[PDB]
RNA sequence: CUUGAGUCUCGUAGAGGGGGGUAGAAUUCCAGGUGUAGCGGUGAAAUGCGUAGAGAUCUGGAGGAAUACCGGUGGCGAAGGCGGCCCCCUGGACGAAGACUGACGCUCAGGUGCGAAAGCGUGGGGAGCAAACAGGAUUAGAUACCCUGGUAGUCCACGCCGUAAACGAUGUCGACUUGGAGGUUGUGCCCUUGAGGCGUGGCUUCCGGAGCUAACGCGUUAAGUCGACCGCCUGGGGAGUACGGCCGCAAGGUUAAAACUCAAAUGAAUUGACGGGGGC
């Protein structure tokens, strides 16, 4: 999956706190960041059907989180959007 | 019967060819562990030492060579 | 021609037919004869009873060579293999030791389907 | 960079070839940042079976610690080679720097 | 707000998936060596194979497909399914102790995807096996049946097909309700620890209580006691058929009637028969 030094440094830059690991934000940009990552793989494995169930199970869950941030407070939901480049 | 849980190993690894011979017949077959009362996880430990010895030709697939 | 005085046999034991043919630690055979190759036919041709006229007029066959010893390599379960490999015993041969050397297969090839009733 | 456990059995005849094989090897694992964690021969050692009409090869084990790309090259070193009968590369989950059931019994 | 649901840290197990290597048996073929008249098959033979040298045996090679022993109703997966070994890429689950988010949840028509085998298209490959076919055993007649052959297929790539007794014949999620024996996988504590003893999870098998059920049976993994949502049924046959629509290259799939016809059809269990079976 993902590197613990990447996930550490994905946390510092989207968590409120050091150890802020829940906030929706730092999930979003996990999942984006596995996303992005598979998106290479499953480019070369087009027959892999098993590890696309989980790839989509966390696309989905990404869009789960995004609504519900986005009718929690726009405001985040915008500038999350915005660094991470989606809804697009 | 529970050997490896009496030693402790945390591997059975496949150089200790002179730990191997004992659970294998002269005909070079694994021996079942309900026969030398190995736990399942190091039967399954033992299986995958043993098939790598045998890829290495420390211990024989079988007689016929 | 030349003496070896301890051999190897082999018999091919089917359940319709029973070879028997024996070398020298080289494979070149010396003398075979078959329980086929003794006028029997049908079952006839798959009793152990034939299977001793095979051990003797192989066992005669290379006595020009005058072997003294034997192993024995039986292949495959054959009706009864153990009253060959005694018919050489006292046809004048300390059987060294026997082999099965049954070719097992590991999954390797689809065996056709088996007789249905 | 991961761990991993090279042993190869190389053709006894040319024996004469493992403590420079072995010195290039490691030379480029090194080279790599690779630390060789542990490096043993057993010499010339009986085969348990014929490997293109052949017997007693010369065995030699190593536990390395590298970045997967370098021991990729490695085994490419190793098909290209002859000498070499066969070899076998096996990750692991440790660096693992100790004696081995051949060197501690030969 | 934190109990539901998630995130992070440390680990554990695993035929989970994709890709690429590689190994050893065995089959067939080829090459020769040794070595001749049988081999093979069967009710018995014949077709077939063998004097151009088989069969048997030894050595070498080539090639395809599958992975004995381990192996366990053992494990993994949503299901279909997954079994040599090694590497690369990758999914899920579980445990311990914390920290973090703060209802972010459950279900799901339509929809999207996955989906054994056979089958279809295109191109490969093709050892074994083997629908169809051929031949031998062959009767008013050859089909039976058995043999000896044997193509498609089985394999790979990429497309379709989308159906199975696809079954636990049991939708998903949550809560609650006596026990006993196991298997497997964690983990805490501890006897002097190894062994071994107390715990505490996850999964899984078999008994059986209450209860439930027409009964058989199910029985903390419910077919018990409840809640949320979806799918589906309304006598048998006609019929999962016709017509129409949609889908498919095709085979067909899917959705789905009526006329007519019967007074039954069906479920479980009970008692006997069922002797060219057993035992005494
Ligand atoms: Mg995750
Ligand atoms: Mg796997
Ligand atoms: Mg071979
Ligand atoms: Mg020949
Ligand atoms: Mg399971
Ligand atoms: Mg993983
Ligand atoms: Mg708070
Ligand atoms: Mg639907
Ligand atoms: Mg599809
Ligand atoms: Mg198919
Ligand atoms: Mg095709
Ligand atoms: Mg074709
Ligand atoms: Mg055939
Ligand atoms: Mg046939
Ligand atoms: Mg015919
Ligand atoms: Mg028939
Ligand atoms: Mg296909
Ligand atoms: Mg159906
Ligand atoms: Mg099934
Ligand atoms: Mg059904
Ligand atoms: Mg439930
Ligand atoms: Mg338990
Ligand atoms: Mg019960
Ligand atoms: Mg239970
Ligand atoms: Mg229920
Ligand atoms: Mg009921
Ligand atoms: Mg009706
Ligand atoms: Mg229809
Ligand atoms: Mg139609
Ligand atoms: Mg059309």
């Amino acid at each position: 999956s993902l590197s613990t030094e990447a996930t550490a440094k994905i946390v510092s830059e989207f968590g409120r706190d050091a150890n802020d690991t829940g906030s929706t934000e730092v999930q979003v940009a996990l999942l984006t960041a596995q996303i992005n990552h598979l998106q290479g793989h499953f480019a070369e494995h087009k027959k892999d059907h098993h590890s696309r169930r989980g790839l989509l199970r966390m696309v989905s869950q990404r869009r789960k989180l995004l609504d519900y941030l986005k009718r929690k407070d726009v405001a985040r939901y915008t500038q999350l959007i915005e660094r991470l480049g989606l809804r697009r | 019967f529970c050997r490896f849980t009496a030693e402790g190993v945390q591997e059975i690894d496949y150089k200790d060819i002179a730990t191997l011979k004992n659970y294998i017949t002269e005909s070079g077959k694994i021996v079942p562990s309900r026969i030398t009362g190995t736990r399942a996880k190091y039967q399954r430990q033992l299986a995958r030492a043993i098939k790598r010895a045998r890829y290495l030709s420390l211990l024989p697939y079988t007689d016929r060579h | 021609r030349k003496q070896v005085s301890d051999g190897v046999a082999h018999i091919h034991a089917s359940f319709n037919n029973t070879i028997v043919t024996i070398t020298d630690r080289q494979g070149n055979a010396l003398g075979w004869a078959t329980a086929g190759g003794s006028g029997f036919r049908g079952s006839r041709k798959s009793t152990p009873f034939a299977a001793q006229v095979a051990a003797e007029r192989c066992a005669d066959a290379v006595k020009e060579y005058g072997i003294k010893n034997l192993e024995v390599m039986v292949k495959g379960p054959g009706p009864g293999r153990e009253s060959t490999i005694r018919a050489l015993n006292a046809a004048g041969f300390r059987i060294t030791n026997i082999t099965d050397v049954t070719p097992i297969p590991h999954n390797g090839c689809r065996p056709p389907k088996k007789r249905r009733v | 960079m991961r761990h991993y456990e090279i042993v190869f059995m190389v053709h006894p005849d040319q024996s004469e070839q493992v403590p420079g094989m072995i010195e290039r090897y490691t030379a480029a694992i090194t080279g790599a940042e690779g630390k060789i964690h542990r490096l043993e021969d057993w010499g010339r050692r009986q085969l348990a079976y014929p490997i293109n009409k052949l017997h007693k090869a010369h065995y030699v084990l190593m536990n390395v610690e590298a970045p997967q790309e370098v021991i990729d090259e490695l085994e490419t070193t190793f098909r290209f080679n002859d000498a070499v009968i066969r070899s076998m590369v096996m990750r692991t989950k440790h660096a693992v720097t100790e004696a081995s059931p051949m060197v501690k019994a030969k």
